[PDB]
């Protein structure tokens, strides 16, 4: 059930348990005893069952318009996220693009994807050229009780009269 | 004495099948033309294999043909004793001139263990110059 | 038998407090990860100290991101026999794409001595990718 | 124990008589400066000359200004068994910003014979940088 | 008249033949024997009189908008051109150029070069925009038993009545 | 008062005199003996008091738009500026800027800077778009004996009548 590893013995040919998660093989298994499993050191993590030698190093620096997403933990690399107004794609840490006048948020901008804009259906508009504007529904004079002047389908809403 | 050395050569990439998002993996030639490996050092499947636990000299040039908003090449080691591969070298470009191809060279020492993997992975397979063993290469060297 | 050896990897640069209009000298990582020194090559603050007179290769590549006209690296050797350093090694390249990136690398043989020091400086200190050691790095191994 | 090993550095170069249409080859300073050849390596002329058979690390950088469709650094193996050279490495760039510059850096290993010799070609002569020693070089040793 | 190459003996400096096209040296001479020229292997090639002692590779891979025009042969490389509506300079394989309304087309396409236009001379015309139509001739409503009352130098001919 | 250096004798640790600009240690210092300071060679410098065991090379090459500044000397290196009409920043050579008609010439070109070009202070014109022409003062028709028909202050002076 423990994970297992062959290991080639200065005396034999021997099988040595493996080290869990948050350590390393510290010194090989022998006939007599079993793996030594050590702790890794500061700023080094072994995330999996393993038989390193050396723990891994903590080799992620958060740059530019990042933030840690996680910290480097014993059993963890460390790992960072693009800002609030900031996504990441292509290798690039770039900030989110804002929905133009027609147009309104069904996504808002996540440290993954863009802010994905689409032009509101017939009964609907988009005011502001701002990232956060949805599509509005058009003012009803009709249940309002006022007559309809005039409408526009791109922005503006509606003058009733 | 007799020092592990390897250098291979491109070869036709086959399409990768499935897009794990990973940077697959280039195929080489390694015994015909300028292809050569010898003294233990084995070449399998994509894989540079290390007979003998030391310090190498490990380099790549891939060119990159376009007729995205990146090219990337990564040097990789595998080993048995974790799951998760290491990014020994990284050489990476912005690409902004419809028709265009630029190399990317990298070169570098690493101490490594007998039964490790060296791989070079890429970030599309398809813009890869394969017509030539003189543009993309892959190649390590014992010290 | 021994031979002097190191692969230095990037670190986060302080913010250089004055310009001499001098091309500032990167600061290194010298054990943790992919970086290490062995047979008395020692790295002390910027400078790999070279301990034994012979023909060295000396690599380096730095990666440079931009979110000026040109980006340049130099690999200099600073020797107490004589004020000024001497360039080893020059990668220059002229910047045309608001954002991008982009690696520089340059690899070659010299004869050193005993007590020179070699340094690697760029144009821009801001402008260099620090954010893993793949990708930014500094080497030099005794033939 | 005393390994071929030479660094040549870049001079002026004489414009080229009449166009074959093929690459003309680059000529290179080889004892002054950072410049040496040693250990019954030869220069001569444009070629490095072998005088051992073995393995080889070979690299060369070739800066390129302009003040084409793209540039191209090729080096190139010569042996008197066959009348055709060999194209061991090629460094080839599109180019796209009316002054410009740009390097190109190729290295990696060979099997070579005493005998063989070896140049390095350029697409267009007149593009090459050749006023300081640390932008244009070209460098050979036997592992 | 035989192609001669000098060898270093192991036992003298002697003078050995050269191999023909399509073989190599598989051995060398010897004061007793001619050399031997064996057989290039499958995927290569000697293109020449030679004293190699191993055949060339056939190197070159046809890719892109390229077909073979040689093929792997034991006397020559294999080779590539550009395909049918494409042709090659500077390192690149680009499709042939059209020749616009106004200019003819006095070169075809050919795997080497670009489809070269040039303006018709006055009295001819191009009507389309293909790189197959040359510069023909105007109507002669002259020689017809017409009468011109439209001409247009640059496209459509000219128009009679 | 002389600088100074240490040295590992071939027999013990001694304090041997450095050389002086224009020369190099040919021969270092012995009990017996002062340090043998040579001269440096042709195309070589030496620029510094030093203890160099050989001088450096003269590894400059003026290029491009460029002339000797400075010629290679035992003490210093070859030097190069960019030349007449043109200045050097970044890396490059380029040619002076021109000024054009509205602004003028506070700062002649230099083969460091460009020449620096300010828009001329009412009151003043400038007629050329050339890199030689400053701001020059407007005509008085007042201190002339005649009528300011026309002013215009970008460029063109004025007209009297």
């Amino acid at each position: 059930e423990t994970p297992t590893y062959p290991w080639r013995d200065a005396e034999e040919r021997l099988v040595c348990a493996q080290c869990p998660p948050g350590t390393f093989v510290q010194r090989p298994c022998r006939r007599d005893s079993p793996t030594t499993c050590g702790p890794c050191p500061p700023r080094h993590y072994t995330q999996f069952w393993n038989y390193l030698e050396r723990c891994r190093y903590c080799n992620v620096l958060c740059g530019e318009r990042e933030e840690e997403a996680r910290a480097c933990h014993a059993t963890h690399n460390r790992a960072c996220r693009c800002r609030t107004g900031f996504f990441a794609h292509a290798g690039f840490c770039l900030e989110h693009a804002s929905c133009p006048p027609g147009a309104g948020v069904i996504a808002p901008g996540t440290p993954s994807q863009n802010t994905q804009c689409q032009p509101c259906p017939p009964g609907t508009f988009s005011a502001s050229s701002s990232s956060s504007e949805q599509c509005q529904p058009h003012r009803n004079c009709t249940a309002l009780g006022l007559a309809l002047n005039v409408p526009g389908s791109s922005s503006h809403d509606t003058l009733c009269t | 004495g007799d020092k592990p050395r390897a250098h291979l050569t491109v070869v036709r990439q086959t399409p990768t099948q499935h897009f794990k998002n990973q940077f697959p993996a280039l195929h080489w030639e390694h015994e015909l033309g300028l292809a050569f490996t010898k003294n233990r050092m084995n070449y399998t499947n994509k894989f540079l294999l290390i007979p003998e636990s030391g310090d190498y000299f490990i380099y790549s040039q891939v060119t990159f043909r376009g007729m995205p908003d990146s090219i990337t090449v990564v040097i990789t080691k595998v080993t048995d004793s974790y799951p998760e591969p290491t990014q020994l070298l990284m050489g990476t470009k912005s690409v902004s001139g419809s028709n265009w191809f630029q190399p990317i060279y990298l070169g570098a020492m690493f101490s490594l263990q007998e039964g490790d993997k060296l791989m070079v992975n890429v970030s599309d397979i398809s813009l890869v110059d394969y017509t030539k063993e003189d543009k993309t290469f892959f190649g390590a060297f014992l010290l």
